[PDB]
DNA sequence: GCGGTCGAGTCTAGAGGAGCT
DNA sequence: GCTCCTCTAGACTCGACCGC
């Protein structure tokens, strides 16, 4: 038969793939290894349980070279990585005469050769090239001068806008108005300098990679948060001299060191105009110089070193392919982003509007000084200024009765008018009105005089007030010595309403010294109540100054920060303010978008024959300035796409994903990764403990829990001690990448404010504790970190110098053991993407890298080699589970990691191809207004069949 | 107390208990409207007409007739027109026989006019006025307002302001969306809570796509306005013959346009304003201050009335002037406490009171009170009239 | 021929074979293009200031255009009966002789019918306007809407007023309404002398009057005005009678009915009439155009932006103002003004490189037939000031 | 001669980033 | 574990024109 099974009884990759992936023969499990692992499940009770196989699985894999996996992906990335290599040791070796004296002004490239001396080039026609990008940020996105250097001779371009002296030029970009350019550019952040490249929108992939020194940095010499913090304070310490910062200045200082480099003060992209920009065109230029040889002078130093920290060429090319990433945008983004900002704009104004009726219906309280027993508005100031001085029916009238009548009640009307100077020539500002609406409203003398309180805002000290805001049934009071807070009645020692707040409490109570949290604050001293602050997320110490914080949305989603009376239009501006909360804090990163609209010419012959696509419309691309090692971790960072952000019912703009869409004659084929950093996490411990899969009780969960029966670890952690799964989810994951028993008490005390900080002491130790189920993973991850040269268990990738034992000695552990999980899960990004690489070109599948975010891949792949693609995914990813196994000495693999769960055929990028993606912004739906119907989630058994069990064509 | 007892008592709707009810509230059978729900309705129907035509490009005035030429329809349900003259000399004239009976039934389903359900056939009669008008030229629209009957047996007149837009097709999809948006724009500008509009895509039988704006009454959503994307076969019905007059520019080409229908109901829209006003504490509607009848309210106190009742006539006067509408609260005879006074003033939605004392013929200082704040202003009589008229610009605009 | 010349303009609308006389008066079409429309409107608009507004005790009234309907013979309003019912009587049981009697005899019987005139419209809503105003006497209904008179059915929009008053004091306010309505008529009127009065007797001998309009075919009542007594509240409201007795100082008593009641499409078209080179010198009270907007030897973008702006303070100010600029056609300056004298237009406004250059923009005056210069910013004040003048 | 509003000055809390323009 | 920055916003404070 095709079944294989394991010592622990975990089913095991079946016959035809073994032989294919890990040869024949094998090695016999050892028994004492065994029966400890047998042992240890059996003390937890995971030893004997129930498991249903799964179906075999058959196909014929393509020929891997070499003898092992290994070399078969080690050829693969030196393959790949072979042109690119090339032109870098072309430009290490390459001798470039001195900047020229004086810069050309005539549209396209020049050449400077020997002597400094001119030459236009349509193109630079070499094989490597160092790019630095300057932008005029007030004209524009479009480039307007760029300075490259070349093995040969140096080069420099400019563009129309600043040469021509023509007018305004359209909005709206073209490929025809960016950079003209195997071949490789590299750049200190290129992800930026990639964006102003013509051949990089085009739909067809061209032979174009991108090397970037501060992602480099960032694997050879990378600062973590509190590295950086440090680091940035200051400029135990032994560390400082080998790391440096993102900046090109002290990078350069690091690796180079010399005459540190100056920023320019003038500085005209950033803040000038292009009039300022022209005057001072050599300067500029010359600093543009500088930092170009700046880069070449880092890119020297760093290369040797880079190949030398990471000998694997798989990184090496997984580098170079997460740089080419390709997001599709059609129209649809543009009504997107009108949408949005129209649905925010008018919710703005339904709360401003709901904001002035509550101060509206407050002023009521001033007649019979009822303001005195409301919670809220009993300390507010209620004076008012005074002002200050210094029969039968008788018939029809006839036409003169009517006329004089009518003349004398205008001259008694014209006669009041000369009293105008018994008036003040300063008028007064609503003196009937009481103190603090008085501020709340505009004088009529002002120009931009608006009805009612036209200046009430959220950040104000009395909008909570207005609103009634309860903190679990304490009403909200403002002190200056603390900041915000919440008053709880019962204490028994104009006056705050005291017995209000009883009343309010024991309604809240029967509706739905008793109460732990930041304290007592005795000092305040309000009358029956006693003053705990808001809970801070940078500590008891700090005060907050507003209860309307990004922080504060989760503690009012869970019902605890509730509107109290007034619930007309209280709870109504709360609601807005939680709809629009996204919108409010990532409007200028979405909408300053770099978005080029291709021509038709340009586009490839496919998207314009087919049914689905339309004359009338644009397509465009969306070029991420992902920076490829952003973290000490070297995962990607890109704050407005590389996010968890997802469509939500009841969020302005939470679709922006959703609109990257596939242009007609393509589709976007993805796949997730199922707990792979736990997955990592598990078979590392199994490779610690005993040498093979399941033996940790860990790594049994993992490969034998189900969320949806309900034995996966997130939802037995949350069954263990009743919490949120996102919060045992997010517990877990900090567990993993070795957070302390501290964090897991400050996020047991943030998730559930009623904990007191020794039950969450408690609660944490507990869970630590569980002699454990991830005892073993861990000790491999402590070992990991604290060898001489902590290097990846996969491709032995070196971590940063900064966070070496030889410049840290003790510290920076917790640190490192996150390093581990995060930089093989890199590695394992890394090999999906050599891997899909290789299997595009060697079968012809029309197709290119399109996002990867988090533990997800996307691939642009035409419509045609869709399944084709989906079956390459399948087996990129067995290949990516059997090196991984591999590489830590298991040669062998669980059939329930082998292939991917579900593989996305979608036209655009949502989370999954069931959502309709509703939002206050799209509330009919993506199929609704777009003509988005849903997508296909494909198993490898589906795959198999609609593919003939072959990628040829 | 319930809002529709309240709108009865300060005379906003009208009508017998029975009348008051939420079916016969809803099918428009009886006037359902006093004088200040008269001037309320009013003032929704010149705030529509504002939006929709002077602020509009390329939109004009249309009257269409309350009659409609008869037609032989497999199932229509207009009512006929019959002359009871006729009927009286067939039946007492000359003796007919059966066969002449039925015929003559027969004919008042074939001549006898039909009152008009829509405002969307009135408008189309009208498309070579409006062609001949814009020089052929497009995108150009027909507004109008009035009743339209609809079967309840009783006969139900509901008032309609309809928007009939010809636009090419290749723009109809976003038009629509625009006309959409707008719609839900104008609704949720007067609404005390915007969250009760709603809207949501109908189809009809023949499969036309279209949206239907919502209100959240008590009781339940009930359509206040509805658009259909109309293709070209009204056009074509409406004027069965040569195309070519059919035909508008689409800039250089001629296209027949494509007819958008934008029906609103202006009875059912004042209901559901008089419902959002109305919380649902002292008594008081909300209506905005584009929407509120009445908007400055007079009284005399403390006299000698002479002087002062003159004073009130003349400030009555410059108010009337300017276009702001003044309830003359000092001419009534019985004569109640300034609570029961701001009370009623609060109830009919009265924006402003004004009192005129005797203190007001020395220095010209009368108290003013809003709606709002339920807080007396001192302000001088000759700054009282540019006050209201900058108060009435700020909550237009 | 006036008729052509509204036709041609938009004022009047139909068929050539439905702009003759008998066709016009008969109201059986829809007489007015959107030029007719809106001056109809802004009469409409004047009517009902100056009689509610402008007046004491006067308030907005809106009635049904169906009555309960009842078998009185003389009645000659045409009926509404449902289709469905003649449908299922022609195609069911087949009913016979006696039973299509009895069916159309139950249509005279019990059936809706359309209102004739506006004056039980108002009786209706006596109580609760009577309850309005605490019963103190006099008190007025008013309402402008469609009536439906036999001619086919002929439609006439009608402004009418229900003046209740005591017995005593009828003749008085009888005639100061006949003044008040005689001086509002001549007031908008370049030749107040066509308009006059005569005294009529009604056919059950109640006295009351009528107001004419001198047409070049002859005159026809325009508006009309009667003194109806008690006869038609107490028709109205048979049983009890102290809930339709109003207050008269101390004592009560019935009030007594006085219907004012103008056709205003006859108003407006005797006013177009008034009103006839082809020139419309219309009121500017009335006028549905006041301000033309042109534009001249470009720049394009520029001058349009200016005149759109020009546009937007007229219609913010209220104003209504006609888009001229945005013609495709070029035609001639004099064809521009000739077109905008026959559509009544009070001032146009010429936009040059001038305008461009300092800010002036030429305005001509329709009366006058003069060109003159004016400075951007002093236009609507001058439209506002000349509005209110005429107005008075 | 003196106090009433008004206009900066400052102090502070939140927010975005720790790159390239 | 937990620095820095530049920034917007809000509110308290105090000197100061100016009108009574
Ligand atoms: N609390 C978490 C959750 C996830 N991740 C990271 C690791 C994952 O590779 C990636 C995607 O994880 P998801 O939360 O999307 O899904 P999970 O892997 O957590 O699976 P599940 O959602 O079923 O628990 O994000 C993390 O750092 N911390
Ligand atoms: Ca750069
Ligand atoms: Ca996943």
């Amino acid at each position: 038969g095709q079944l294989r099974l394991n010592p622990l009884l975990i089913q095991m990759l079946s016959r035809g793939l073994h032989e294919q992936i890990f040869g024949c023969g094998g090695e016999m499990p050892d028994e004492a290894a065994v029966q400890r692992s047998v042992e240890h499940l059996q003390k937890h009770g995971l030893w004997g349980q129930p498991a249903t196989p799964l179906p075999d699985v058959e196909l014929r894999l393509p020929r891997l070279f070499g003898g092992n996996l290994d070399q078969h992906f080690r050829l693969l990335a030196q393959k790949q990585s072979l042109p690119y290599l090339e032109a870098a040791a072309s430009l290490l070796e390459a001798q470039l005469p001195p900047e020229p004296k004086s810069w050309a002004w005539a549209e396209g490239w020049t050449r400077y050769g020997p002597e400094g001396e001119a030459e236009p080039v349509a193109i630079p026609e070499e094989r490597a090239l160092v790019f630095d990008v300057e932008v005029c940020l007030a004209e524009g996105t479009c480039p307007t001068l760029a300075v490259a250097i070349s093995p040969s001779a140096w080069y420099s371009w400019c563009s129309r806008r600043l040469v021509e002296e023509r007018y305004s030029w359209t909005s709206q970009l073209s490929p025809a108005d960016l950079i003209p350019l195997e071949q490789l550019v590299v750049g200190h952040n290129v992800s930026f300098d990639r964006a102003h490249i013509r051949e990089q929108y085009l739909i067809q992939d061209s032979r174009m990679r991108f090397l970037d020194t501060m992602s480099m940095h960032m694997a050879i010499s990378g600062l973590s948060s509190f590295q950086r913090s440090l680091w940035m304070g200051a400029k135990s310490w032994d560390w400082m001299d080998i790391s440096s910062a993102n900046n090109l200045a002290d990078v350069h200082n690091l690796y180079v060191g010399g005459p540190p480099l100056e920023k320019e003060p003038r500085e005209l992209f950033v803040k000038g105009s292009m009039r300022d920009i022209r005057e001072n065109f050599q300067d500029l230029m010359q600093y543009c110089a500088r930092d170009v040889w700046a880069t070449f002078e880092v890119f020297q130093q760093q290369l040797p070193l880079f190949l030398e920290r990471c000998p694997h060429p798989v990184t090496l090319a997984g580098m170079l392919e997460m740089g080419v990433s390709y997001l599709p945008v059609n129209q649809n983004w543009e009504r997107y982003l009108t949408e949005a900002q129209n649905t925010y704009e008018e919710l703005q104004r339904e709360m401003k509007k709901s904001l002035m009726d509550l101060a509206n219906d407050a002023c009521q309280l001033l007649s019979g000084e009822r303001y005195k027993e409301d919670p809220w508005l009993w300390d507010l100031e209620w004076d008012l200024q005074e002002f200050k001085q210094k029969q039968e029916d008788p018939g029809p009238p006839s036409e003169e009765e009517e006329l004089q009548r009518s003349v004398t009640a205008h001259n008694r009307l014209q006669q009041l008018r000369s009293t105008t100077d018994l008036l003040p020539k300063r008028p007064q500002h609503l003196p009937g009105h009481p103190g603090w609406y008085r501020k709340l409203c505009p004088r009529l003398d002002d120009p931009a005089w608006a009805p009612g309180p036209s200046l009430l805002s959220l950040q104000m000290r009395v909008t909570p007030k207005l609103m009634a805001l309860t903190w679990d049934g304490f009403p909200l009071h403002y002190s200056d010595s603390h900041g915000w807070g919440y008053l709880v009645p019962g204490r028994r020692d104009v006056t705050c309403p005291y017995r209000a707040i009883e009343s309010l409490y024991r309604k809240h109570c029967l509706e739905q010294t008793y109460h732990h949290g930041n304290g007592p604050y005795n000092d305040v001293n309000i009358p029956g109540c006693w003053f705990f602050k808001l809970p801070h997320k940078d500590g008891n110490n700090y005060n907050v100054g507003s209860p309307f914080a990004k922080d504060f949305l989760p503690k009012m989603e869970d019902g605890t920060l509730q509107a109290g009376p007034g619930g007309a239009s209280g709870p109504r501006a709360l609601e807005i303010n939680k709809m629009i909360s996204f919108w409010r804090n990532a409007h200028k990163r979405i909408s300053s978008q770099m978005v080029v609209w291709l021509p038709r010419s340009a586009l490839p012959r496919v998207v314009t024959r087919h049914p689905s696509f339309d004359e009338e419309g644009h397509y465009g691309a969306i070029l991420p300035q992902v920076v490829t090692a952003g973290t000490i971790t070297r995962r990607a960072v890109e704050p407005t796409w590389l996010t968890a952000s997802n469509a939500r019912p009841d969020r302005v703009g939470s679709e922006l994903k959703a609109m990257v869409q596939a242009p007609p004659g393509y589709v976007l084929v993805g796949a997730d990764v199922d707990s792979q950093e736990l997955w990592i996490a598990a078979v590392l411990g199994d490779a610690h403990f005993a040498g093979m899969h399941g033996c940790t009780a860990f790594g049994w969960m993992t490969l034998q829990g189900r969320k949806s029966r309900g034995t996966d670890l997130h939802s037995k952690t949350a069954a263990t001690v009743g919490i949120s799964r996102e919060h045992a989810k997010i517990f877990n994951y900090g567990r993993i990448y070795g957070a302390g028993q501290s964090f897991a008490e400050r996020l047991l005390m943030q998730f559930n404010h009623r904990l007191t900080r020794q039950e969450a002491a408690e609660k944490a130790q507990q869970m630590y504790a569980v002699g454990g189920t991830e005892s073993e993973m861990f000790n491999k991850l402590e070992s990991i970190a604290m060898s001489d040269t902590p290097r990846t268990p996969v491709l032995g990738c070196c971590i940063s110098r900064a966070l070496e034992p030889s410049v840290v000695q003790g510290e920076f552990i917790t640190s490192r053991v996150n390093w581990v999980v995060q930089s093989s899960a890199v590695d394992y990004l890394h090999l999906m993407l050599v891997a899909m690489k290789w299997l595009f070109e060697e079968f012809a599948i029309d197709g290119r890298f399109c996002i990867s975010i988090h533990d997800e891949v996307r691939y642009l792949v035409r419509e045609e080699d869709r399944y084709r693609a989906a079956l390459a995914l399948q087996i990129t990813n067995l290949l990516t589970r059997c090196m991984f196994a591999y590489k830590l000495g298991l040669n062998d693999l669980p059939q329930s990691v082998a292939f991917f769960s579900a593989v996305d055929i979608d036209q655009c990028l949502r989370k999954e191809v069931t959502m309709d993606c509703k939002t206050p912004s799209n509330p009919t739906g993506m199929e609704r207004r777009y003509g988005i119907p849903q997508g296909e989630a494909l198993d490898i058994y589906q795959i198999i069949e609609l593919t003939k069990g072959s990628l040829e064509k | 107390e319930a809002l529709v007892d309240l709108c009865r008592r300060r005379h906003f709707f009208s009508g017998t208990p029975q009348q008051l009810s939420t079916a016969a509230l809803l099918s428009g059978c009886h006037a359902r409207f006093g004088p200040l729900g008269v001037e309320l309705r009013k003032n929704l129907a010149s705030q529509w007409w504002s939006s929709m035509v002077v602020f509009r490009e390329q939109v004009f005035a249309v009257d269409s007739l309350h009659q409609e030429p008869g037609s032989s329809q497999p199932r229509d349900s207009a009512f006929r027109l019959v002359s009871p003259e006729s009927i009286r000399e067939i039946l007492q004239d000359r003796e007919p026989s059966k066969e002449q009976l039925v015929a003559f039934l027969e004919n008042l389903l074939k001549t006898s006019g039909k009152l008009r359900a829509t405002l969307l056939h009135g408008a189309l009669e009208h498309y070579v006025n409006c062609l001949d008008l814009v020089n052929r030229k497009l995108p150009f629209g027909l507004a109008q307002i009035g009743v339209c009957f609809h079967p309840v047996t009783r006969v139900g007149e509901k008032t309609e302001a309809s928007l009939v837009w010809f636009t090419p097709t290749r723009t109809s999809s976003q038009w629509l969306d625009f006309w959409l948006r707008h719609r839900l724009l104008w609704w949720r500008k007067f609404a005390m809570s915007p969250s009760n509009f709603s809207s949501a895509d109908c189809q009809d039988e023949l499969g036309r796509k279209g949206s239907k704006l919502y209100y959240s009454f008590p009781w339940g959503k009930e359509p206040i306005e509805t658009l259909w994307n109309l293709g070209d076969q009204e056009l074509l019905h409406t004027y069965p013959g040569n195309v070519s007059t059919i035909q508008g520019r689409d800039g250089r080409k001629n296209v027949v346009p494509c007819v958008l229908s934008v029906s609103g109901d202006v009875d059912l829209g004042t209901l559901a304003y008089l419902y959002d006003s109305f919380q649902l504490q002292r008594k008081v509607l909300k209506l905005h201050p584009c929407l509120a009848p009445i908007k400055v309210a007079l009284d005399v106190g403390k006299g000698p009335t002479v002087e002062l009742r003159q004073v009130c006539q003349g400030l009555l006067n410059e108010l009337l002037e300017n276009g702001i509408s003044v309830w003359p609260g000092y001419s009534e005879t019985v004569h109640s406490s300034l609570e029961q006074l701001h009370s009623k003033y609060d109830e009919m939605s009265v924006l402003f009171s004004v009192l005129v004392t005797e203190t007001t013929l020395e220095n010209g200082l009368i108290q003013l009170r809003s709606r709002d704040t339920t807080m007396k202003e001192m302000m001088h009589i000759s700054k009282l009239r540019d006050f209201l008229v900058k108060y009435l610009a700020s909550a237009s605009n």
